[PDB]
């Protein structure tokens, strides 16, 4: 009888307290969802370590016996528990002695370590319970078999498997992940987290192992094997690859062929005058494609650059868990240009890309729900009804507000060079003094980056000479502006600014310098810019601020984009309502989703990852006897302590140099982004921009700035036509033998009558010498149309 | 501080600004050694003075724990021909504390004496007795010709620390190897080091079972399990330690440190400077700046009435001013410093003159005149074409 | 003012300091017994001179790599600055720019180039209003039940009379059909006022 | 690919890039800047 | 003509040259007595092979 072990049998790997930390350890652990034999007397082998489970209340089981032969000729160990006493012996010829409804778990491993746990239960239960160490017997005995002294118990065997342990605030293990259970758990272990976001993650490395070794010597030699990755040995040079027939013709005195980069590609075998190619056997990456962890646990596996029929072989599929073997076969394979994709159903339909794979292939979690792989769709097919006498003219419009987010600055991290490399060590400092001024160079570069961050922030935000305030009367012609104007009733930031700020959320020589401008000052600058823009248009940026009603400012903007002011003057209420609705939609989207500020989240995550890597680089030996400078100094003499300290110094100096170089490149990127943001605030906010798609999609009317953690957000108010109608158009109108052309507009016809209308809004007008101008005769213009012109 | 700034800048003239000159550090005040109170003398007599030693192919092994070893007698004894230690220095044995000791004793020939070392091969060093490449211990060899079997061969080379039993330079030399266990475990075999008292809330140099360090020891409320001896943080660094003599958990906080910046105007203007101690309270500034070991001029910038606590650190030597002016020398968190009535003043930077536009729905401001302004803009274009011969450099 | 050209002097100082650091890096032992190859070779045999020379080679190669990486980053920054300068020469100098604050504060009239050590200087001539006056304004004018809007400018009032003026300069004009156009009626515009339009 | 070197294919194929450019050309020819606005 | 599209060809050449240099760097001894890992392992002892 076999029973599923669920996820039980996890003990404490070491005696080190940990709290609120995810720690990955490598030791002998019971595999998750394994099979344990159920005995309902028998002698069983020990292997590496034994997990014992008992479900009893009457305490039938009393002890254990361990050994090899269990009858003389060796030492056998024995444990017996009676009443409130426990006796352990290695018996005579005794060399050791020790005296010290219910589910009891025990773990025995070889020094003999015994971990124990006791729980109440009401059929192995489903749950988690860590095992605290209880017994450590200094025996040094070889055990390969054991038996139980007494009616039902479970026996399982431990294996060398890596686990990711989760510690709570009180130091008790709550959850764990078996890194070799399935691709999802491997992804969790690689990400060092229990939650995985949607996407593709490169987790593993796949390589074909050699199957046999062949040696060929000229007249101890073996027979050559073709079409198999083998460990060959021709003459004097060794290698691993696949030997196949080749059409190359070597010269009689030549034995090997080299590629352009000094790489051997063909070899002539010594026994026979034959040339064999050498191709490396398959290798590549193994990536896991998953949706959100809380969405589904289904995953797909992609093996880059491998034939899809050789995936099961050379991946040790037979040596992996049965859970992983699902992702090697199953008639659900798909050979793409990137590689063989297993676990995703191929769909002939095309949708928008969700998770890219390569060569136009995308995967998604769509309909039962399963992973589907398809070819990405470039968009909706369209065909413009083009003709030489038809024009489409809009009759309505929509006011749309879009959002753009740009990073501006970073966190000013300052790394104490000497404290990081040789912290609290005079000998280490003296040894480091021989390396010149690398340390001063690193400090200077970091200081330059820190100053550049403040320069970026000042350039982006400090663009207004004075501080402007909105009047107490907010009669702005129907426009609300209350969502973006500052709220003094509470850090006097606006509602949207608060949403943005809430959306995004010191030792070994590492420090963080505060920015020169505080969030309150940045909010003050943004409020001044908003007040100036609302009250004076672009006059505040051109010079002294000149007040103007907001309706007249919007009329200015429409005239600038090419629409007459009357459109605003008798569509004012509709335009104001559309603007208010757009602002409300922006607020709702910001309050709902959290991926809008991913541009700033990426910068924060990159900086945090770099800092964490720098911190973790201090635990490496770099070839030394230990990674602790104090331990090296207290253990070794100066003649050898110097060598160990030199190794550590070289490693840590290399780590610091790498960190500084990466920080410099990232700072260059952030400075470019800050320059772009400064230009956008100068052009979109302080004026009206005619550049296409610079200040959002559509005809840009205006823009509003907001401050976000280490960045600026632009709300781009634009004009977009909505409904269009067909009309018949003519390049010119012939009235009295002279061609007529419109001053500003197009000629259109509803079927019987001809009018002149503006480009971006349908407004027919009587053709008149005030609307048109005369130029030339009617015999030159192609497509002229006879009509009359009013006078 | 002004002369230190000059020394760091390698110049006799210092431009106006704030410069990073030196570093802040609190020196330890007390030395703490805490060892278990074990009076059991470690029994090395049964290992060193034993009359009968087993053969080389059946070398005798003994395990030592729960004792206070004294290697000074063995080191000072002249009865040992050679005393070679590899992972630990001979003189640091008296100070270091181990967990377990393995004593392996046998008898070999003088030619094979040199073969008892890591990374060696031979009749005995490869087919009879092996040592790990990272072996940590000491080998003691001495002749016994005046005081008082080799294995031919086998299938292959036995793995280190494995014993298999199956089926002039010629004088006998007794060889005893003491290997120390350096695994992650509570220390058990210590040396004859006298323990001291325990002091808290002080930057001290502690020593818990050989775990050297420096920091401030404070009582913590961590829920340590009975088998847990110490704790680690997110960065895998020691955070709490259990007292070897008392079931008490002490939190370790490293002694205070930070940066020291000097804010000065031009030397052509004034010789006065201000000192900023980054990320530290103003209470610990004088006690750790070594003022009573520094020059009398350095004592001025350690205390005084002009002490300002800012978000960027503690500012000493600058007078806080309620008014706000344009920034002159930045400090952090909106704080700026300047040289004005003169002395160094610290204030909050002003963002500009306040203004309110007289907005209304039927009023417009229209210009009646104008001005023509010419402004200068400078942009770098190129650098110096410098080529460095790497081979000759 | 001496510190007017600090942007170019910063580049010069950075390059000079990098070169000085590279030169001073030759005085470091890097773990060897000496920093002089000739002294090492004259004092020691090839078996140990090899170790000393290897240490010196490693140190000097690391110094060169650091210097070259810093120079590459600085060159990329200077290339970005040169591209910006070329764009400014094309737009501000060879034409009139409508971009705000691209060619100086104010309404950019024109610009002049000048040379400087490893740099270019732009003198931006711009127009800036100086004195402003208050006026009463209306969105449109009611004359005969029809709404009149200005062709180019705004309506202003000095207290009793209504004129039409351009935006950036006060120049009152008589409100006529030449500078006003008719669109819609008087019942829909918000804020419309009553006046007369001369024919 | 001999010593751990791999070349990942681009997500967008040459045919897809050509389709983008053809759509842009068709929109420009038959609509002007209205398709972009 | 032939030099019209040199901008893209320069990028291709730079990438190819960088890859070629990276692969070619595997033939250098870097101070060791041999550049072949298998030869070093089969010819030296672990104390020096390390
Ligand atoms: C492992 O256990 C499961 C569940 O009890 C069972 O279905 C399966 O047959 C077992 N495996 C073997 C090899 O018996
Ligand atoms: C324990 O003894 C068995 C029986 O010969 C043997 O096969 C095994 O290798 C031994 N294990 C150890 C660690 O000595
Ligand atoms: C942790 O300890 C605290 C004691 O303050 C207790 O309230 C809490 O329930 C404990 N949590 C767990 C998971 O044991
Ligand atoms: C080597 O010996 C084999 C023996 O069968 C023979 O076939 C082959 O031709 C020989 N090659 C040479 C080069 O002598
Ligand atoms: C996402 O997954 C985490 C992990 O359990 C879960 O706590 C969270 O509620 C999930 N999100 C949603 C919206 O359900
Ligand atoms: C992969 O293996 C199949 C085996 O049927 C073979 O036909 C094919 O040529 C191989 N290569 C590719 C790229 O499919
Ligand atoms: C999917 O499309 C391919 C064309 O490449 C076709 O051969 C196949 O039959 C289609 N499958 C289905 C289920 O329609
Ligand atoms: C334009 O659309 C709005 C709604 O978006 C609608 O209320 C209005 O009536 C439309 N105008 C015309 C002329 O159709
Ligand atoms: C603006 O919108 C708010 C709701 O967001 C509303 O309470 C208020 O009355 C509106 N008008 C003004 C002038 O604030
Ligand atoms: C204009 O006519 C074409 C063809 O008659 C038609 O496809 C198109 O939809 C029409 N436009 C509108 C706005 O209806
Ligand atoms: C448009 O083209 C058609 C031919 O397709 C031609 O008959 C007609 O005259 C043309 N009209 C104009 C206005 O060019
Ligand atoms: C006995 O052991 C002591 C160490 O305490 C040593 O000094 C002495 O030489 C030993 N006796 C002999 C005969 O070696
Ligand atoms: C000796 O150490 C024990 C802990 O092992 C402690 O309880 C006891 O108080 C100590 N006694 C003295 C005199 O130090
Ligand atoms: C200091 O400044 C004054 C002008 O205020 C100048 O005359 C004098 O030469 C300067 N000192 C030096 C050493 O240059
Ligand atoms: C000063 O000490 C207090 C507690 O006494 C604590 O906030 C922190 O350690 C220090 N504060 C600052 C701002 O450095
Ligand atoms: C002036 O400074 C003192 C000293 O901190 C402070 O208590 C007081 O509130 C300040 N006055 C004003 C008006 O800020
Ligand atoms: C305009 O300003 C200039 C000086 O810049 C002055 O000479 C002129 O009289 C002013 N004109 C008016 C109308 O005020
Ligand atoms: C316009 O009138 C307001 C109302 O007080 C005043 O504040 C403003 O200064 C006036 N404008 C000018 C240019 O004087
Ligand atoms: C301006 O607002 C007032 C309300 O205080 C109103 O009576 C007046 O008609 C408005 N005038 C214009 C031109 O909007």
């Amino acid at each position: 009888a076999y029973t599923n072990s669920f996820t039980r049998g996890v003990y404490y790997p070491d005696k080190v307290f940990r709290s609120s930390v995810l720690h990955s350890t490598q030791d002998l652990f019971l595999p998750f969802f394994s099979n344990v034999t159920w005995f309902h007397n028998p002698v069983l082998p020990f292997n590496d370590g034994v997990y014992f489970a008992s479900t009893e209340k009457s305490n039938i089981i009393r002890g254990w016996i361990f050994g090899t032969t269990l009858d003389s000729k060796t030492q056998s160990l024995l444990i017996v528990n009676n009443a409130t006493n426990v006796v352990i012996k290695v018996c005579n010829n005794c060399t050791f002695e020790y005296v010290s409804k219910n589910l009891r778990e025990f773990v025995f491993k070889n020094y003999f370590k015994i971990y124990s746990k006791h729980t109440p239960i009401n059929d192995l239960p489903q749950g988690f319970s860590a095992l605290e160490p209880l017994v450590d017997l200094p025996i040094g005995i070889n055990i390969t078999r054991f038996q139980t002294l007494l009616a039902a118990y479970y026996v399982g065997y431990l294996q060398p498997r890596t686990f990711l342990l989760k510690y709570n605030e009180n130091g008790t293990i709550t959850d764990a992940v078996d890194c070799a259970l399935d691709p999802l758990s491997e992804t969790k272990c690689t990400l060092k987290s229990f939650t995985v976001e949607k996407g593709i993650y490169q987790t593993s490395n796949f390589r074909v192992q050699p199957t046999e070794s062949i040696v060929r010597f000229p007249n101890k030699s073996t027979n050559l094997v073709k079409n198999k990755c083998v460990n060959f040995n021709f003459n004097g040079l060794t290698g691993t690859g696949v030997l196949t027939e080749s059409n190359k013709k070597f010269l009689p005195f030549q034995q090997f062929g080299r590629d352009i980069a000094d790489t051997t590609d063909a070899v002539r075998d010594p026994q026979t005058l034959e040339i064999l190619d050498i191709t490396p056997c398959s290798f590549g990456g193994v990536s896991v494609i998953t949706p959100g962890t809380n969405t589904s646990n289904e995953v797909a596996v992609l093996y880059q650059d491998v034939n899809c029929t050789e995936v099961p072989v050379a991946i040790h599929a037979d040596q992996l868990t049965p859970t992983w073997r699902v992702y090697s076969t199953g008639s659900n394979v798909f050979q793409t240009r990137a590689g063989c994709l297993i676990g995703a159903e191929h769909v002939n339909n095309s949708y928008e890309c969700d998770i890219p794979i390569g060569a136009g292939i995308c995967a998604s979690y769509q309909t039962s729900q399963s992973i589907i792989a398809y070819t990405m769709s470039l968009g909706a097919e369209n065909s413009v009804a083009y003709s030489n006498n038809s024009i489409a003219i809009p009759t309505n419009f929509t006011i749309s507000v879009t959002t753009e987010i740009l990073p501006v600055s970073m966190t000013k991290t300052s790394v104490d060079c000497t404290m990081y490399i040789c912290g609290d060590s005079t000998e280490c400092s003296n040894l480091l003094l021989q390396y010149g001024s690398f340390c001063t160079q690193l400090n200077r570069a970091l200081t330059g980056i820190a100053v550049e961050q403040d320069k970026n922030t000042q350039e982006v935000f400090a663009q207004v000479k004075q501080i402007y305030k909105t009047p107490p009367i907010k009669d702005f012609g129907g426009f609300n502006f209350s969502q973006i104007l500052p709220d003094p009733s509470k850090s006097k930031r606006s509602f949207i600014e608060d949403l943005l700020f809430n959306k995004v959320t010191k030792f070994n020589g590492l420090t963080v310098l505060p920015p020169l401008l505080t969030d309150e000052m940045i909010a003050q600058y943004t409020s001044a810019l908003l007040a100036g823009t609302i009250t004076s248009g672009w006059t505040f940026g051109a010079g002294a601020a000149l007040q103007i009603p907001f309706a007249m400012q919007m009329a200015y903007r429409f005239n600038g984009i090419g629409v007459t002011q009357n459109v605003l003057y008798e569509n004012q209420k509709l335009i104001a309502n559309q603007f208010n609705s757009a602002i409300g939609k922006i607020q709702d989207s910001l309050s709902s989703t959290a991926s809008a500020l991913g541009k700033l989240q990426d910068v924060v995550n990159q900086n945090a990852q770099a800092l964490n890597t720098l911190v973790k680089q201090l635990s490496s030996n770099f070839g030394a006897i230990s990674s602790v400078l104090n331990d090296i100094l207290s253990r070794l003499d100066p003649p050898e302590a110097e060598v160990q300290i030199d190794r550590l110094i070289t490693g840590r100096l290399q780590s610091l140099q790498t960190y500084v170089t990466q920080q410099l490149i990232r700072a260059a990127e952030i400075r470019a982004s800050a320059n772009l943001a400064a230009t956008k605030m100068s052009e979109c906010v302080l004026g009206q921009s005619k550049r296409v798609d610079f200040c959002g999609k559509g005809y840009h009317l205006m823009s509003f700035p907001q401050s976000a953690p280490h960045g600026v957000v632009f709300l781009h108010v634009t004009y977009v036509p909505a409904q269009e109608k067909n009309f018949t158009t003519a390049p010119a109108i012939c009235h009295d033998g002279k061609a007529h052309f419109p001053r500003e507009g197009v000629f259109v016809s509803n079927g019987t009558h001809w009018f002149v209308t503006q480009r971006n809004f349908y407004e027919p007008q009587i053709i008149t010498t005030d609307n048109t101008f005369v130029s030339g005769n009617c015999d030159v213009v192609i497509g002229i149309v006879n009509n009359t012109v009013y006078d | 501080p002004l002369s230190e700034t000059k020394c760091t800048l390698k110049s006799f003239t210092v431009e106006k600004g704030i410069y990073q000159t030196s570093n802040f550090r609190v020196q330890p005040t007390e030395s703490i050694v805490r060892f278990p109170n074990i009076t059991n003398l470690c029994p090395f007599g049964e290992v060193f003075n034993a009359t009968r030693f087993a053969s080389v192919y059946a070398w005798n092994r003994k395990r030592i724990s729960n004792c206070v070893a004294d290697y000074s007698v063995l080191y000072n004894s002249a009865s040992f021909s050679t005393f070679k230690c590899y992972g630990v220095s001979p003189t640091k044995l008296n100070d270091l504390c181990f967990t377990n000791v393995y004593a392996d004793s046998f008898v070999i020939r003088g030619d094979e004496v040199r073969q008892i070392a890591p990374g060696q091969t031979g009749k005995i060093a490869d087919y009879n007795y092996k040592l790990p490449d990272d072996f940590t211990g000491c080998v003691i060899a001495w002749n016994s010709n005046n005081l008082d079997l080799y294995r031919l061969f086998r299938k292959s080379n036995l793995k280190p620390f494995e014993r298999d039993i199956s089926t002039v330079g010629y004088q006998p030399y007794r060889v005893v190897v003491l290997s120390f266990e350096l695994l992650h475990a509570p220390a058990t075999v210590c040396g004859p080091k006298k323990s001291t008292n325990l002091v808290k809330n002080k930057c001290v140099n502690f020593n818990f079972n050989g775990l050297t360090g420096t920091g401030v020891l404070t009582e913590s409320n961590k829920k340590f399990l009975p088998f847990q001896q110490f704790g680690r943080d997110i960065a895998d660094t020691t955070d709490a330690v259990r007292d070897p003599q008392t079931l008490e958990i002490l939190d370790i906080t490293p002694c205070s440190f930070g940066g020291v910046s000097v804010i000065t105007p031009g030397t052509n203007t004034s010789n006065e400077v201000a000192v900023l101690y980054q990320d530290v309270n103003c209470t610990e500034v004088p006690v750790a700046i070594h003022a009573d070991q520094l020059t009398p001029t350095w004592r001025v910038y350690s205390t005084g009435s002009n002490v300002f606590q800012t978000r960027a650190g503690c500012l000493i030597g600058a007078e806080h001013v309620n008014n706000s002016y344009e920034c002159d020398i930045p400090i952090g968190a909106g704080i700026c410093a300047s040289y004005q009535t003169q002395s160094i003043i610290a204030y909050t930077m002003s963002l500009g003159a306040e203004n309110s536009v007289a907005y209304s729905n039927n009023s417009i401001a229209i210009p009646t005149n104008f001005t023509i302004s010419v402004t200068t803009e400078i942009l770098p274009v190129s650098m110096t074409k410098t080529s460095v011969d790497c081979t000759m450099y």
